[PDB]
């Protein structure tokens, strides 16, 4: 049933897209996954991107994969839509900008009127829709791959509509990108998946380099900062999630998933005063683990909830 | 055709209303 699961910008909302529509779940308690919204009028929803805890949502359906719909989900109204020359691979938004990622181009919209402010053309092919957008209005940067064969990151100022830097992050092509909440740090991983790096933004200085216990190569599918920027989680197509602590090389804490190979999305969220690792997995569950921010180590499972409600 | 005028007005009002936190 499920096609999509993702967290909003401050980890207060979980979106689950399915063949029959989509749902939002709040993330403010532990005992139950509390559904706050369900839509059944749109089929095969492959992208659902909420703006924080507002009523604005951007939706893409497999029935019209080149069309972005911007809606007021509580009222159930379509505000406007936009169609692109190729399929939409990712949508990112903050309080000032909405970014649409195609394989070969990026569109930067003013979210106040949905006008296109700038189009980045002929990007290196980006079939994964890999990109990241800062949630901070003062450091409003977009990151996307500057090469399809080397791990270079283009950093683009979405307010002033100009390039800020290009960062040689990894030798192999990029696999994952994430901004911290301040917009001044960018976490990066390559297709080899052996090193997670953190760079300052826009200066591009390497600040941290983390090893995932070495070993073999993984396909990193998710990087996520905690809201205070002290912790960074990295998940993959394996059973291990690593959590790094950005104090002045190796994992500070780990979690062992009950599966090996499903794609998943992680986030670091504080719920009822306790920092937690949330894992939305393709097996249809949300897993919640308790993180000890002083001791680390292996994190215990607190709850697992069905993503379908 | 100045029909763009009132639709753009409604657009901006509706986007601001939806984005209200």
């Amino acid at each position: 049933q499920l096609l999509f699961a993702n967290f909003n910008q401050d980890n207060t909302s979980l979106a689950v897209g399915s063949k029959s529509g989509y749902k939002f779940f709040s993330l403010s308690s532990v005992d139950k996954l509390e559904q706050i919204y369900e839509c059944t009028d749109t089929e095969d929803v492959c992208i659902v991107e909420r703006l924080f805890s507002s009523s604005l949502v951007a939706i893409v359906s497999l029935k019209a994969p080149r069309k972005l719909k911007v809606c007021h989900f509580k009222k159930g109204t379509e505000i406007c839509n936009y169609s692109y020359s190729n399929t939409i691979l990712a949508v990112k938004l903050n309080r000032q900008r909405l970014i649409v990622c195609l394989e070969e181009s990026l569109y930067i919209h003013n979210i106040r009127d949905m006008k296109v402010l700038h189009t980045i053309r002929e990007t290196p092919p980006n079939p994964a829709g890999l990109c990241a957008l800062s949630i901070n209005n003062d450091n409003c940067y977009l990151a996307y791959p500057g090469s399809a064969t080397i791990g270079e990151v283009q950093v683009f100022d979405t307010i002033n509509l100009r390039a800020a830097n290009m960062i040689p992050a990894h030798d192999s092509p990029l696999a994952a990108l994430a901004f911290d909440a301040s917009g001044t740090k960018l976490a990066t991983a390559s297709e080899k998946g052996t090193v997670i790096r953190v760079f300052s933004i826009p200066e591009g200085q390497k600040l941290f380099e983390f090893r995932r216990g070495v070993k073999r190569c993984v396909s990193i599918c998710s990087l996520a900062f905690s809201m205070d920027g002290m912790f960074l989680s990295a998940s993959s197509n394996t059973e291990t999630v690593h959590i790094f602590k950005l104090e002045t090389g190796r994992a500070f804490a780990t979690v062992r998933l009950p599966f090996c190979g499903h794609k998943n999305i992680c986030s670091l969220a504080t719920i009822q005063k306790i920092p937690r690792l949330l894992v939305g997995a393709a097996d249809g569950y949300l897993y919640m683990y308790n993180l000890d921010p002083q001791e680390g180590g292996e994190c215990a499972l607190m709850k697992q909830h069905r993503l379908d409600g | 055709e100045k029909d763009s005028r009132r639709r753009q007005a409604r657009l901006q009002k509706e986007l601001a209303e939806a984005a209200k936190e």
